[PDB]
């Protein structure tokens, strides 16, 4: 027997939904998902990490003039100062005191740290789904690991759920996206070769071995201090530094619907986005036939106590003649009541006891026992407590559903001005017809 | 000190290197359901302060544009159950017409 249902995607909150198969007890199965996973695909566009500057001992030429050559490194720079005249330790470098040239070279590459810290710029595209759903089939407590794609039956003691596709398409995740450590970023990094000194990307690699450099930083070469050899140089400072300094919040603290990020794999958990369709498979081996199962006759619903707070707070007796002794499946006929208990244990002459939870001011339901339904009613009471640490195991109320004494003062005040109209265009239909009738 | 305002979908809060916490609203009210009228409305108002003003506010317009209505179709049906009369040279009104018209 094939069953469809859907369930919210929502993570720590058990749902139950019907398998009716007529002519057979029916059964009642609890799904909870305990996490919920999106892993994007991802396509590395390059890296970032702080960039050295290498700079070479300088060359000294005295009594003459040096000359420099271009290179290929990634962004080099070499200028030849006349006029120096450099001191060592012991005095001066050299015999020439103004015919001296000093060549001054520097260049920028990949800092050893970057083989630790560093930046990646992916490009993602679609993310596969995955889950994990607690069943609670026939009474047994199954934990399932499943891809939630739509393509993947998992067993549950020889049902088979299949989980997906999802009907939100929203990811956290943008086209874009920058992975620190854990930390995953929304950023619209520049395209390779297009970095900007002192920014993010201004030293950009397409993979970590790669010694394919691409880099801006504006590297400077200035005229060395009088009686110096040293080297100076104006250079925007690593990009990458400032950028770490800089990141602000990571999508894990400012992702909508309460998402969970976390990276080696890059994943996106628990969105509250949505829905999620299950397709569950039972065995005809699973049913047992009406007659065989217990059967409930004579059952009246009484409700002692009802509160409309997030939890269970709603308390129902129902009295009930059972037929044998056995396990029964109760299921509740709306959406706007949640019961808590998949299944109870009834024999003999007695009463049974469930708990639920709703948003009603009025509660008023049936309930289904073995395929025998009662009607419940109650005046529930707001809950004193504003705030708790737990999501509702309720649905949302309509417009419609308001309290019947609401709804019984809305009639009388509906029918007032009604009656009011209905009498006011009665005489004025009267006066008409008495116009028409005379000539 | 710090009061945050919590939406019915919920907040989170993380605060240091702790463990988020996470907090939902509960359907409390000062007023009630099963009340006196004034007692329904608070009841509703304190749990959906922006649909249920708009819903009273359009309702108690659309009911009382229904109450002019009423009306107007009442001092039509008078003018033209009472000029006939008016305009009668030796005009005079029944008592019956004179009492609920006139
Ligand atoms: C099927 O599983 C549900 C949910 O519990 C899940 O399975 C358990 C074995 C654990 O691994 C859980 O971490 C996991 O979520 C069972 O319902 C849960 O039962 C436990 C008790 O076993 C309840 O905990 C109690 O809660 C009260 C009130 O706070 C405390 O006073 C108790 O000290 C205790 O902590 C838990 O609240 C309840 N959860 C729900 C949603 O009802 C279910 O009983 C189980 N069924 C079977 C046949 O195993
Ligand atoms: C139902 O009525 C309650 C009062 O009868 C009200 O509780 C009170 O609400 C006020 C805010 O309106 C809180 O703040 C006031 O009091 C504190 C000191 O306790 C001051 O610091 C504040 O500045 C302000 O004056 C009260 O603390 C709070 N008191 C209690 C006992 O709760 C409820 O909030 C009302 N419920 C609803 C749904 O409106």
């Amino acid at each position: 027997y094939e069953h469809v249902t859907v369930i919210p995607n929502t993570v720590g909150v058990p749902y139950k939904t019907l398998v009716n198969r007529p002519g057979y007890s029916p059964m009642v199965l609890e799904m909870e998902l305990l996490s919920v996973t999106l892993e994007p695909t991802l396509s590395l566009d390059y890296i970032t990490c702080e960039y050295k500057t290498v700079i070479p001992s300088p060359y000294v030429k005295c009594c003459g003039t040096a000359e420099c050559k271009d290179k290929s490194l990634p962004d080099y720079s070499c200028k030849v100062f006349t006029g120096v005249y450099p001191f060592m330790w012991g005095g001066a470098y050299c015999f020439c005191d103004t015919e001296n040239t000093q060549l001054s070279e520097a260049h920028v590459e990949k800092s050893e740290s970057c083989k630790t810290e560093f930046a990646s710029a992916y490009r993602a595209h679609t993310a596969s789904a995955s889950a994990k759903l607690r069943v609670l089939y026939q009474g047994n407590n199954v934990t399932v690991s499943a891809y939630a794609n739509g393509d993947h039956a998992v067993t549950v003691k020889d049902a088979k759920f299949i989980v997906g596709p999802m009907s939100s398409a929203w990811t956290p995740f943008d086209n874009k996206i920058v992975v620190y450590k854990g930390d995953v970023y929304n950023m619209d990094y520049p395209p390779f070769g297009a970095g900007r000194p002192g920014q993010f990307g201004d030293i950009q690699s397409r993979t970590p071995e790669s010694e394919d450099v691409y880099a801006n930083t504006q590297l400077v070469l200035q005229r060395p201090s009088a009686g110096t050899v040293h080297v100076p140089y104006s250079q925007a400072p690593s990009g990458f530094k400032y950028w770490l300094k800089e990141r602000g919040a990571s999508l894990q603290h400012t992702a909508p619907f309460g998402c969970q990020i976390a990276t080696n794999p890059v994943r996106a958990m628990n969105c509250a986005v949505g829905n999620m369709p299950i397709s569950i498979d039972i065995p005809d081996a699973a049913f047992t036939r009406v007659v065989d199962a217990p059967s409930l006759t004579d059952m009246s619903c009484e409700v002692p106590a009802c509160t409309h707070s997030s939890d269970f707070g709603g308390v129902a007796i129902i009295k009930y003649a059972a037929s044998k002794k056995g396990k029964c499946a109760v299921h509740s006929m709306t959406n706007a009541v949640t019961i808590r208990e998949a299944e109870i244990e009834v024999e003999g002459n007695s009463q049974l006891q469930i708990s639920f939870s709703t948003a009603l001011a009025s509660a008023e339901f049936r309930v289904q026992v073995c395929s025998t339904q009662v009607h419940c009613a109650a005046e529930c009471h707001p809950p004193k407590d504003h705030i708790v640490n737990y999501p509702a195991s309720h649905t949302t109320l309509g417009v419609q559903d308001i309290s019947v004494t609401a709804m019984s003062w809305v009639q009388k005040i509906t029918g007032g001005v009604g009656l009011v109209v209905a009498v006011a265009a009665l005489i004025l239909i009267v006066v008409l017809c008495v116009s028409f009738s005379r000539h | 000190e710090i009061r945050l305002t919590v939406p019915t979908e919920g907040l989170e809060v993380t605060w240091g290197n702790n463990e988020p916490y996470k907090y939902w609203p509960q359907l409390s009210t000062n007023g009630t359901a099963h009340g006196h009228p004034h007692e329904i409305i608070l009841y509703y108002y304190e749990l959906y302060p922006t649909m249920t003003v708009v819903v009273v506010s359009v309702a108690s317009f659309v009911l009382l544009s229904m109450v002019g209505v009423a009306v107007g179709m009442c001092m039509c049906a008078r003018r033209r159950c009472i000029t006939p009369y008016e305009l009668t040279p030796g005009a005079t009104v029944p008592f019956l017409l004179s009492l609920i018209c006139c």
